[PDB]
RNA sequence: AGGCAAGGAGGUAAAAAUGU
RNA sequence: CCGAGGGUAGGGCCCGUGACUGGGGCGAAGUCGUAACAAGGUAGCUGUACCGGAAGGUGCGGCUGGAUACCUCCUUU
RNA sequence: GGCGACACACGUGCUACAAUGCCCACUACAAAGCGAUGCCACCCGGCAACGGGGAGCUAAUCGCAAAAAGGUGGGCCCAGUUCGGAUUGGGGUCUGCAACCCGACCCCAUGAAGCCGGAAUCGCUAGUAAUCGCGGAUCAGCCAUGCCGCGGUGAAUACG
RNA sequence: AGCUAGUUGGUGGGGUAAUGGCCCACCAAGGCGACGACGGGUAGCCGGUCUGAGAGGAUGGCCGGCCACAGGGGCACUGAGACACGGGCCCCACUCCUACGGGAGGCAGCAGUUAGGAAUCUUCCGCAAUGGGCGCAAGCCUGACGGAGCGACGCCGCUUGGAGGAAGAAGCCCUUCGGGGUGUAAACUCCUGAACCCGGGACGAAACCCCCGACGAGGGGACUGACGGUACCGGGGUAAUAGCGCCGGCCAACUCCGUGCCAGCAGCCGCGGUAAUACGGAGGGCGCGAGCGUUACCCGGAUUCACUGGGCGUAAAGGGCGUGUAGGCGGCCUGGGGCGUCCCAUGUGAAAGACCACGGCUCAACCGUGGGGGAGCGUGGGAUACGCUCAGGCUAGACGGUGGGAGAGGGUGGUGGAAUUCCCGGAGUAGCGGUGAAAUGCGCAGAUACCGGGAGGAACGCCGAUGGCGAAGGCAGCCACCUGGUCCACCCGUGACGCUGAGGCGCGAAAGCGUGGGGAGCAAACCGGAUUAGAUACCCGGGUAGUCCACGCCCUAAACGAUGCGCGCUAGGUCUCUGGGUCUCCUGGGGGCCGAAGCUAACGCGUUAAGCGCGCCGCCUGGGGAGUACGGCCGCAAGGCUGAAACUCAAAGGAAUUGACGGGGGCCCGCACAAGCGGUGGAGCAUGUGGUUUAAUUCGAAGCAACGCGAAGAACCUUACCAGGCCUUGACAUGCUAGGGAACCCGGGUGAAAGCCUGGGGUGCCCCGCGAGGGGAGCCCUAGCACAGGUGCUGCAUGGC
RNA sequence: UGGAGAGUUUGAUCCUGGCUCAGGGUGAACGCUGGCGGCGUGCCUAAGACAUGCAAGUCGUGCGGGCCGCGGGGUUUUACUCCGUGGUCAGCGGCGGACGGGUGAGUAACGCGUGGGUGACCUACCCGGAAGAGGGGGACAACCCGGGGAAACUCG
């Protein structure tokens, strides 16, 4: 089906997990562990802690987000 | 969960199937989709049975 | 004497974490 | 009398749970170093012993799955 | 209008810090290019840029263009100076519809930083480096000290 | 890993159908155990079933046999038979009624209920069959059985038509726009008629019973069907369910769009991070089809537990070595027994199944009949090669003798020098020491360097080897003593005494520990000094435990040849040590190096094989978890041996090959450094960039190989940017549709210009006509279309460069 | 009358090796789909519980007794009475209920399998045969009366 769902919201990026995970505490709110893009990745755009960096936030989980956009 | 989508919630009696899937570490089990709370991932045309999808109902 | 080596030494060898 | 079983006390075992407590696997970009792989920058690995944030280090011994050039003298053809 | 901003930084240049130099005056030697709406001789007006008149070329034939460092004569006399030329005020000239942002050039004035530069670092082995002019191309003009060329003078050293 | 006390054997007895410790009384003290007892876990067992080529591995549902058990636990009674599923007593647990004292129960019989569960059937009909029980018989029972029901739960059979029919309708899909595809598929004509309806209608059932015949044989009679009005047969008679998986590889079958490492798929590999033959859909195709898939389990594949049929140098894997017990194994000749072994005969190997053959259901599945096979085990006879055993002999193996060696073999008692260090004596003085440099450090209270003496520990240079010895760990001054192995020659003796070796005992480097000494050097820890980002480390200066001995314990190791031991075989060359010889050459025994065959993944191994064989032992079974836990044992402790699994990854790993790399090695080279001259960095300016600013300071270039770069010329243009004004088929190309005008020129107004609004002259061409006038070419102009335009994005789609 | 491999460690290789796959099968389950017939087959869990109906009876040719049945009468009737019978009801007796049916909890054992042994045995019914069956007595059910107990039942 591919469900339209996902919240584009931004975030401060707080502290680097492994693998290139982040707990970014968002614009509204809640810090989620939010893991990097697959396209960030590709384009091997680094994030370090004090950026601010556009996170996609699943309904499902409200908790797992995914860093989209380079910053 | 296999399919996309799923009306499964919390307390939601389910049926598992077995079939450990690769990703996911020490998962070890499916629901099978199309049984008590789990229902057939909504408008698949082919790959059915597999997805507890009845078959539509073509004019 | 030079040759070529056999063998003993003696000197050199010792100083290197920063990204997109 | 024997006796299923019960009681009383002691032991063992299994199951359930269990405060607390070890606790390992993985991880693409965590962190601290750089131990190891190129005499990996002090050969390594190794047993043990002691110490250390941590890989580790050092002692002793063991091993090779490790290694030997160039001038300048002396010992001689 | 902006690409030309500008508290800075960094990159390549250029010109200096002078007496082997500087400024002037005379005097000599190139190469290679380039030129027709072009190069522009020569003459006069200009401090001058330039202007006007104007021949010659269509170029080995005329031009650009003087080569500059050089040689000689003259001065300067060791200083922020006759070094050095920035910056800035004025007056011009040119080419263009037009130089305010933002042109080049001339002239008069102003005469700043700078007395050979720390760690570093670069280039280069022969006509090379260094130093000195000249030409082109883009081009109306030119921000070109860039670039591509061309000649002039002309080294040092390479133990290893 | 030990278990056992009615436990083991006896006598006596009881009990029983009967043996018996079955039980008891009394003795005796056994009995079983690594040929794995006891304990734990698990489980009905078998004929079979599946699987496998087979060996085997799984499994024991259904059918047949046997056991056990009928709520749990006792116990008897009755009987031919039970310790008794639908009998009894008792205790317990549960439900049921109770007038609370007491009783009633038992579905693991069929059916059903409920629970648990992924999941499993109808509160069916029948006694017709066959079997059971009873009874003279009639008959009565019979949830045995026969049938029916329900479940695609399996197997098998069948249907969802068949014949024709386009050089290919439509629809859908691809397309490179022609076409292809779906596809003779459909539509349509003809045919046949599952269904369904009507008529008929079973076989299974002839006995029991009655009569004649003796109530015997034998003959005749009469009755009886749950399924079922079913099967089937005759007639009638309509075109009359297709689905599910898959389509990257394995694996049969590909294209498009959606999507962008997301959503998803996945059995593994792995697809997805904007061209997805892997996701989702579509078409198409492939597989099967009343099924198709998934899950779970089993075998298979997996020679991946390897008997057939894997191995152990390096991949997991040889125990650290001895010496041995049990066991396993065993040289040559002769003779018996004949246990193993083979053969023959027969008995057994039930039935079903499975194998074959035929037969019956319209085929088959299914079933029936008949055959055969059969691992095994029993008995009778035989055979003697092998194995076994007993007897005898033999010398090839093994051990022994006589003679002789070699040796760092082991222990013990001594002792000899060098050196260090210290003390003391001298003589002498400003440092020594140390390092890549240094610094602590010690030094005029006289160190260092030097000689004289003493003290003391410890190690044993040269010989020294690539050597020797030992079973390893190991072992080096020299002497003496005790003593181990070992080799040779002699073939003299014994006559198979052998090999291996689970356990066991012994040994077992270093470190460690305990008690006692000893302590020179050294040296963990520790304290200094440096080095450094840090330095718990290397480098230095000290320094304790330790190292040394004695006795006791620990046992590990890269205890490594990473190669278990033995014996036989299968080229040589070579160096070596050490014996023997008729000795510049043979023969033994070690230790190396290169190589035949062979082997080996290769590396390599190669008469000292990792070759060919045989014997015995150990061990392995993916990596990590982990040599970990847990248990056990051992140790005074540290810790050792033994030794998992859960989980977790798709590997971990070996050997080599190509590269890349190296603060490896060699040989080279370059203005690479050096030798030299000149600059850069410093000034100012010129330029380009970062940054920041800005409405915009377009955009690109990024270490070398971006940065006086694209730009070989930004005032406007350029210009790609921003502000604003405007233009829309549009500045530019190729057409349409139409509509009127149309070649061409000059304004005018507005405006910053552009643009907009608008005036006038201004039509000739091909022409036909006397003209009026008409049409079309060229050419623009207006509206909508085809379209242009984009310096707008992607150099990770590209070509070019 | 019997034996297939493949994918995956690497830049590539050979091997070691594991994992995974294709076959077959099941008491299966699940999903999707579903027309019929035959044949089998269907609580693999909780040997958890069990409502209701049945699942083991039968013999009057063992014998007694109750209730009704008719043929008769003795009996006017009302009895009873006598009997053959009819049938049922239990009782006693006899045989069967130990088979058949179920399940797999237990049990790693002579439980099972297999091959034997029994001078250590039994075997109702069935068959083959032999011999027999002479006499006497008795209690107990049912039945009757009497209680106990709420019932179940139960004693005298
Ligand atoms: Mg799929
Ligand atoms: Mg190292
Ligand atoms: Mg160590
Ligand atoms: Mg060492
Ligand atoms: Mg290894
Ligand atoms: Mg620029
Ligand atoms: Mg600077
Ligand atoms: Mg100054
Ligand atoms: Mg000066
Ligand atoms: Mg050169
Ligand atoms: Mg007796
Ligand atoms: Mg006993
Ligand atoms: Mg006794
Ligand atoms: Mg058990
Ligand atoms: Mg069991
Ligand atoms: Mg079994
Ligand atoms: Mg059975
Ligand atoms: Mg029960
Ligand atoms: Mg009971
Ligand atoms: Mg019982
Ligand atoms: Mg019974
Ligand atoms: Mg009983
Ligand atoms: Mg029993
Ligand atoms: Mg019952
Ligand atoms: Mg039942
Ligand atoms: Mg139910
Ligand atoms: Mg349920
Ligand atoms: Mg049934
Ligand atoms: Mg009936
Ligand atoms: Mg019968
Ligand atoms: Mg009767
Ligand atoms: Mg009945
Ligand atoms: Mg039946
Ligand atoms: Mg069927
Ligand atoms: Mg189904
Ligand atoms: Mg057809
Ligand atoms: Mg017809
Ligand atoms: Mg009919
Ligand atoms: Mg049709
Ligand atoms: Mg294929
Ligand atoms: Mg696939
Ligand atoms: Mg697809
Ligand atoms: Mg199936
Ligand atoms: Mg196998
Ligand atoms: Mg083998
Ligand atoms: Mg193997
Ligand atoms: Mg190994
Ligand atoms: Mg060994
Ligand atoms: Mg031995
Ligand atoms: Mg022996
Ligand atoms: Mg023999
Ligand atoms: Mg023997
Ligand atoms: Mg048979
Ligand atoms: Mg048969
Ligand atoms: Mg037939
Ligand atoms: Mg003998
Ligand atoms: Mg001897
Ligand atoms: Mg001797
Ligand atoms: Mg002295
Ligand atoms: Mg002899
Ligand atoms: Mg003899
Ligand atoms: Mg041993
Ligand atoms: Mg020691
Ligand atoms: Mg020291
Ligand atoms: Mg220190
Ligand atoms: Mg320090
Ligand atoms: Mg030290
Ligand atoms: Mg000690
Ligand atoms: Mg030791
Ligand atoms: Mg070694
Ligand atoms: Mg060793
Ligand atoms: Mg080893
Ligand atoms: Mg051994
Ligand atoms: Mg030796
Ligand atoms: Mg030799
Ligand atoms: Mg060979
Ligand atoms: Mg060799
Ligand atoms: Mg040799
Ligand atoms: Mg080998
Ligand atoms: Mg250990
Ligand atoms: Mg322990
Ligand atoms: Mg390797
Ligand atoms: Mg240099
Ligand atoms: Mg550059
Ligand atoms: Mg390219
Ligand atoms: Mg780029
Ligand atoms: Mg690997
Ligand atoms: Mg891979
Ligand atoms: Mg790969
Ligand atoms: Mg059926
Ligand atoms: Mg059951
Ligand atoms: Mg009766
Ligand atoms: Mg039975
Ligand atoms: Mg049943
Ligand atoms: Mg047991
Ligand atoms: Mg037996
Ligand atoms: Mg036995
Ligand atoms: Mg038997
Ligand atoms: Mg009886
Ligand atoms: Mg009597």
């Amino acid at each position: 089906a591919k469900e339209k769902d996902t919240i584009r919201t931004e975030g401060v990026v707080t502290e680097a997990l492994p693998n290139a995970t982040f707990r970014v505490k968002l614009d509204s709110g809640p810090e989620i562990l939010a893991y990097i893009s697959g396209k960030m990745r590709m384009h091997y755009i680094r994030i370090l802690p004090g950026d601010r960096v556009v996170v996609e936030i699943t309904p499902y989980d409200p908790t797992r987000g995914r860093i989209v956009y380079r910053k | 969960i296999p399919g996309e989508g799923h009306n499964l919630q919390e307390h939601s009696v389910v049926l598992i199937r077995g079939g450990r899937v690769k990703d996911l570490p020490g998962v070890r089990y499916h629901i099978v989709r199309g049984v008590y709370d789990a229902a057939g991932v909504k408008d698949r045309k082919k790959s059915r049975s597999k997805y507890g999808t009845k078959k539509p109902k073509e004019a």
